[PDB]
């Protein structure tokens, strides 16, 4: 799920972290009036979407660029006046651009040092672990590469909970000192304990760092949330912001079926996530290009089978379909009466090649060959890659 | 220390089994199932039903209660994901010698938690959560697999999968090799047992003659299962080891349906996983489909078969 910038760092405020004051505005008034409520020396005004390249971003208002600083706050509510209904088109987004309705004022802080920290669980020490860097405002992972000196680590232990001495030496391996070491110390701490409390799968601040005036600020960071504890953080994610993703993606969200889309033409669904990895997999071995993953889950279910057809049909980029039940136990001739039902009632145009294993196969491939459709049997992973590509020119 | 359990993974013809979450749809659905293939599901916990009867077998409100009056040995789960942390940590108190967790979805949270716990002791041996089981074909069946595509042979499997397992297990029984023992440790990032743990049972089970690794992107574990096979895989009788990861096509920074199914990070792709295994000896499959065929044909390099 994905938080917009407002909605991160009021979940950062609300539990104790520091971050610059900020509004949030869906009118040009406003913006105004939260610039004139600030009551700082200097405004940032920031459009609100989830792609990156806000500042070199365009919108169809013809204004250029989404973060725009001045210290006038009659400036702030003259341009969110063409920032908000407007569509912002950066880099990162489609050339329609993403539209604004929510605009960022918040108090323009300088930011003397920058600093990476995140918190996430360390999947070899089996508990959190604090990750930073002295080194900030750059790609943690090219730091890695260039520096590894300078990545320092602290493993927590989740029943002790994080210590004053864990978070003052990670203070100070930051970089921080004095009075600002104790102040980054208590952030981090109330980072962990953020981090605890909404299942986050990482919490990454960066940067973490000083104002010239002496606060440690968490002036831009990036939530990752564990989708296993939505039902525990209903609230969190209500806020999921879903009109940046992918609309096929979207719809199969809502069934339950875990689509990702791929840049190819032969689309593919399988009932388990690993076989489903591998079917896109052996698509590509084969000398093709597979179109999406898609995991139906456990059980063969009719009704999944039928979504995962209903979602496919859509795409106008897919040239050919790869079906691949490994299914054991449940009739095959039932799936695949359901797949010719499916087919018809979702008007299937494109060729389709099914592998069907578990009892009942030879009927199985029986009903598809008589079903009047464009479906071919496989008799194995390899055989159904085979032929898929074959299938599309 | 918490590695003193891992024999309890090789469950057989003497494992006694409790389903905690019995009387539920999907307890109750591979419950019946475990009884037609001849299971000993001995009985079952549902908190409040104790004294109630489930499929002709005993139901109980605690697994202690469920141990002592059936001997029980081994557990499996399928309790819903809010709960299934605290049915683990129940059956790791009690001292359930195995315990097998189907439940897909607890948070990672909890599970950092259940690991604490599970690694300050060494009674209790957890396979999973999100996996499929365990099974030693002919002797004991502890999940959903499908018992019927497996034979008793002499490849050991473990897999972050599960219907791709069976694609290995179909593909090993066609060309006449058949299964020792196959664990399914699941797809989620934070469980109870990794491939090194099955890779020291298999290097020491005769009945094991050779290996197959199942694997995918995201954490390291199969790159520390190279290392591993680099050190203890290197003597006098040595075992073949052949591998499949799954994900070579995978985005990065996408979860691949499993949990723990994520490049992040730069870290967790599939090459590197390839790479690593291959310098320590594994033949790794490109092909999903052919993983019995690879193993079929190291088993004839070293004259390992009947004609020779
Ligand atoms: C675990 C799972 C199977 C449960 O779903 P379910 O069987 O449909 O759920 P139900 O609500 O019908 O049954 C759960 C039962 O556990 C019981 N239960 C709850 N807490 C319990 C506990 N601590 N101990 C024992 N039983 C408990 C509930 O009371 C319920 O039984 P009841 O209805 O008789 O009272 C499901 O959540 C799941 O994870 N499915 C996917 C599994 C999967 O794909 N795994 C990966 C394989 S590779």
């Amino acid at each position: 799920m994905n938080l917009q910038e407002y909605q991160s760092k009021k979940l950062m405020s609300d539990n104790g972290v520091r971050v610059q004051r900020f509004f949030v505005a869906d009118t040009a008034n406003e913006a105004l009036e939260a610039a004139k409520r600030l009551n700082a020396k200097e405004i940032v005004l920031k459009a609100q979407i989830l792609a990156g390249g806000r500042g070199k971003g365009v919108f169809n208002s013809g204004l250029k660029g989404g973060v725009h600083l001045t210290k006038d706050p009659n400036v702030v509510g003259q341009l969110a006046k063409q920032m908000i209904g407007y569509n912002l088109a950066t880099k990162q987004t489609p050339k329609e651009g993403v539209k604004v309705n929510k605009v960022m004022v918040a108090e323009a802080l300088d930011i003397s040092r920058e600093t990476y920290l995140a918190i996430l669980m360390d999947r070899s020490c089996n508990g959190p672990v604090l990750v930073g860097s002295p080194q900030g405002g750059v790609d943690i992972e090219e730091v890695a590469a260039s520096n590894p000196e300078l990545i320092f680590k602290e493993q927590i232990d989740i029943f002790e909970g994080i210590k004053d001495s864990q978070a003052q030496r990670m203070a100070e391996n930051l970089g921080f000192v004095g009075p600002l070491k104790s102040q980054a110390a208590d952030q981090i701490t109330k980072l962990y304990n953020l981090f605890l409390k909404i299942d986050a799968t990482q919490v990454e601040v960066n940067p973490f760092g000083e104002t010239p005036e002496g606060q440690v600020v968490c002036f831009d960071a990036k939530i990752n949330f564990d989708d296993n504890a939505e039902f525990r953080q209903k609230d969190i994610f209500a806020m999921d912001d879903k009109s940046e993703n992918e609309p096929i993606e979207n719809e199969a969200a809502k069934y339950d079926l875990k689509y990702i889309g791929l840049d190819g033409n032969i689309a593919c669904f399988v009932n388990g996530a690993g076989l489903a990895m591998a079917t896109c997999d052996i698509i590509f071995l084969n000398g093709g290009k597979p179109a999406n993953f898609l995991d139906l889950g456990g059980g063969v279910k009719e009704a999944q089978v039928y979504q995962a057809f209903k979602l496919l049909t859509a795409d106008p980029k897919v040239e050919a379909i790869l079906v691949n039940i490994f299914g054991g136990i449940v009739n095959c001739a039932i799936i695949a009466n359901g797949i010719t039902k499916a087919c018809r009632e979702l008007e299937l145009k494109v060729p389709l090649v099914v592998r069907l294993e578990g009892t009942n196969v030879q009927e199985a491939q029986k009903i598809l060959n008589n079903s009047g459709l464009p479906i071919t049997s496989a008799i194995d992973l390899e055989d159904a890659a085979k032929k898929a590509v074959a299938s599309v020119a | 220390s918490y590695t003193a359990s891992r024999q309890h993974l090789y469950v057989d013809k003497n494992t006694k089994i409790i389903c905690q979450g019995f009387t539920g749809k999907q307890g109750t659905f591979h419950s019946q199932q475990a009884l037609e293939y001849g299971t000993k599901l001995v009985g079952g916990t549902t908190p409040g039903k104790g004294g109630q009867t489930h499929l002709g077998l005993p139901v109980f409100n605690t697994v202690k209660e469920a141990k002592e009056q059936t001997g029980a040995t081994a557990s499996v789960i399928y309790v819903p994901p809010p709960f299934a942390a605290a049915a683990i940590n129940e059956a790791i108190e009690a001292e359930i010698p195995l315990v097998v967790c189907i439940t897909q979805g607890i948070p990672q949270q909890d599970m950092v938690r259940v690991k604490h716990k599970l690694l300050r002791q060494e009674k209790t041996r957890l396979i999973g959560p999100n996996c499929p089981g365990v099974i030693n074909p002919g002797e004991c069946k502890i999940g959903i697999m499908p018992g019927h595509i497996h034979k008793k042979g002499r490849i050991g499997i473990v897999s972050r999968s599960g219907t791709l397992t069976y694609e290995a297990v179909h593909q090993t029984t066609q060309v006449g090799l058949g299964q020792s023992l196959c664990v399914g440790i699941g797809g989620d990032p934070f469980n109870g047992t990794d491939f090194i743990d099955c890779l020291e049972i298999f290097l020491n089970d005769s009945a094991t003659e050779g290996i197959i690794l199942i694997g995918e992107i995201g954490g390291n574990a199969e790159e520390n299962a190279a290392e591993f096979l680099k050190q203890h895989n290197s003597g006098p009788n040595s075992k073949p080891v052949v591998s499949f990861i799954a994900g070579l096509t995978a985005p990065p920074g996408r979860r691949m349906g499993h949990a723990g199914a994520i490049i992040a990070g730069g870290k967790g792709g599939a090459k590197e996983k390839i790479s690593a295994l291959q310098s320590a000896g594994v033949v790794v499959s490109m092909s999903p489909a052919q993983l019995g065929t690879t193993i079929y044909k190291e088993f004839e390099k070293r004259k390992m078969l009947e004609h020779h």
